[PDB]
């Protein structure tokens, strides 16, 4: 009985938490895999760094031969 | 009732829940909703009438296709309960600053003496000025009964013992009090039957000599068929008005009422299960159908919140974040809670599980149970309830557990065991403070995000209790309630 009355006072209390306290609530959405997207995010952008870079011809000005 | 409701409830998921329903489903969950009104004691003609009225409000014949069948058909159903239920007359209710006078009658033996008590006291909890008025010279020791109640109920009251007639001592009483301007004056009066005839003029006298603003019949849940035969000759000789059904816990479960309600068009303002003074629920016709269909009121709830009235929001939130949970705030919740009410409407109304679980036979005396945890606080000094953590500055110096116990009863075992529950709230409000940004107040962050949200139900979910929570609905179930909440 006694864990009964726990939970019913767990509800009650939470109940009146939400009335006075709480604000807007969102109902679900498929919790957002964010909080551990954020590492794959970081493991991510490291890749997208990563992006190959484009050869180029060096620039020379040099001067004249001989004669 | 809490059994007819399942029944009806359970009719109405089998009506739903089904890949298709035609004209024989309708039918087929028609007959679950008959024998369900059968079993509550309501004549078979007008379940008969019920099933023919249902059946005329939702047609599907030429019904435009498209249109969400379950749904009307569910409300079509609801509105008839309510209106089987519901007389079609306003109720009465007293004004404020005057002089209100109520009359009871009814059968011997239907709890007037108990009815009295309740009203006196749901009156004076909710700020009304009220007097006791014993016109019983009939039942042996009534007076001595109605004058115990009283004392227990801290109501005034008056009678005497040696007046054998009932029309003066009512007379005088309600002349005494209006002396003082009192507000609501209830008589009780002694129990009666229609058969006979001398106690049958006596009421009619009583009745001239009062002039009641209101007259209230009692009568109880576990009679059978002989309770029209008496109300409706009750009623021919007195203004009665509005009627109180007592032991909703017997059996019977009260399945004339209903053909008294047809038979009076009068309404039911509160209704008493138990025999218990604070046992006293009101009778709103709205939730108590609700109730029925899974659809539990949900402004009954906010407005009791609102009754209860928190003085401020912005401090307790601050305190909240910062992970600070005293002694003192504990107790203050706890008056709260009993402030609250009786325990069992508050899980009652809302929309979950059901409202036959709070049991009477324990719960009730588990609330005497907690009602010593503020006796056990009672013996904590200011230094102790507004100290940060109680338990750090308890396992310093353990004479304080003897000075507790000093003033409480051993307490030896008790104080470890409100010391333990304390470290659990305590832990429980530091997660919710480091639940970073849930509250209002600060900054304007109004909505809140589905991150946030989601850890603080994983939070919750994990320290309430098993098998409460798998049937609760889960995280989706617990949060559309909760938005339930918010939006109601
Ligand atoms: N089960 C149950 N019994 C009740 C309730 N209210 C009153 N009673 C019973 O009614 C009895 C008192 O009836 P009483 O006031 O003397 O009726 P009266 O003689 O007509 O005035 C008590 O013994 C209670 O057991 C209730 O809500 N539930």
């Amino acid at each position: 009985l006694d864990k009964l009355i726990r939970v019913g006072i767990i509800l009650v209390l939470l109940i009146w938490g939400t009335v006075l306290l709480l604000k807007s609530i969102p109902h679900h959405s498929n919790t957002p895999d964010y909080q551990e997207p954020n590492s794959n995010y970081t493991n991510d952008g490291k890749l997208k760094v990563s992006f190959s870079v484009v050869r180029n011809n060096t620039f020379h000005p040099k001067y004249h031969e001989l004669h | 009732l809490a059994d007819l409701g399942r029944k009806i409830t359970s009719a109405l998921r089998s009506l739903s829940n089904a890949t298709i329903i035609n004209e024989e489903v309708l039918n087929a969950m028609l007959k679950e909703v008959c024998t369900a009104l059968l079993e509550a004691d309501v004549n078979i003609k007008l379940v008969k009438q019920l099933r023919e009225n249902v059946k005329s409000a939702i047609d599907l014949e030429e019904m435009a296709s498209g249109l969400n069948k379950r749904k009307m058909i569910q409300h079509a159903v609801f509105k008839e309960l309510v209106k089987l239920v519901d007389p079609g007359v306003k109720a009465w209710t007293p004004t404020k600053g005057k002089q209100n006078v109520i009359m009871f009658v009814g059968l011997q033996g239907s709890g007037k003496t108990t009815t009295c008590s309740k009203l006196a006291y749901y009156y004076q909890r909710k700020g009304w000025k009220t007097c006791l008025i014993c016109a019983d010279t009939f039942r042996a020791g009534a007076f001595d009964q109605l004058k115990q109640n009283a004392t227990k109920a801290r109501i005034p009251f008056y009678g005497s013992y040696t007046e054998m007639d009932p029309v003066i001592i009512a007379s005088e009483g309600v002349e005494k009090f209006k002396n003082e301007n009192f507000e609501i004056i209830i008589v009780d009066t002694s129990g009666r039957h229609k058969q006979e005839d001398s106690l049958f003029e006596e009421m009619l006298q009583v009745a001239n000599a009062i002039q009641p603003d209101n007259i209230v019949y009692v009568m109880d849940a576990s009679i059978g068929q002989a309770c029209e035969a008496q109300a409706k000759a009750f009623k021919d000789k007195v203004d009665v008005a509005s009627v109180i059904v007592t032991k909703l816990d017997g059996h019977a479960k009260g399945g004339g009422a209903l053909s008294a309600v047809a038979a009076t068009k009068s309404p039911i303002i509160f209704i008493g299960t138990g025999e218990h003074i604070d046992d006293f629920e009101p009778f709103k016709t709205q939730p108590f159908i609700s109730k029925l269909l899974g659809m539990g009121d949900i402004e009954g709830l906010i407005d009791k919140v609102n009754e209860l009235k928190l003085d401020d929001n912005e401090a307790l939130i601050e305190k909240l974040k910062h992970g600070q949970f005293t002694l003192r705030d504990m107790y203050e919740q706890f008056q709260n809670i009993m402030k609250m009410g009786p325990f069992s409407q508050i899980l009652g109304m809302i929309p979950g599980f059901g409202t036959d679980f709070m049991s009477k036979g324990n719960e009730q005396e588990s609330m005497a149970r907690l009602k010593k945890l503020m006796t056990i606080m009672d013996s904590m000094n200011d230094q102790e309830l507004d100290s940060t953590d109680g338990a750090k500055v308890f396992s310093k110096q353990p004479g304080r557990i003897q000075r507790v116990a000093r003033g409480s009863g051993v307490s030896t075992r008790d104080v470890q065991e409100l010391l333990t529950q304390y470290t659990k709230f305590a832990q429980m409000v530091k997660k919710m403070g480091g639940i970073k940004g849930l509250f209002k107040g600060g900054d304007m962050s109004k909505n809140v995000s589905q991150s946030q949200m989601a850890k603080l139900n994983q939070q919750m979910a994990k320290m309430m209790d098993p098998r409460v929570l798998h049937h609760m609905g889960g995280m989706a179930g617990l949060q559309s309630m909760m938005r339930q909440f918010q939006q109601g």
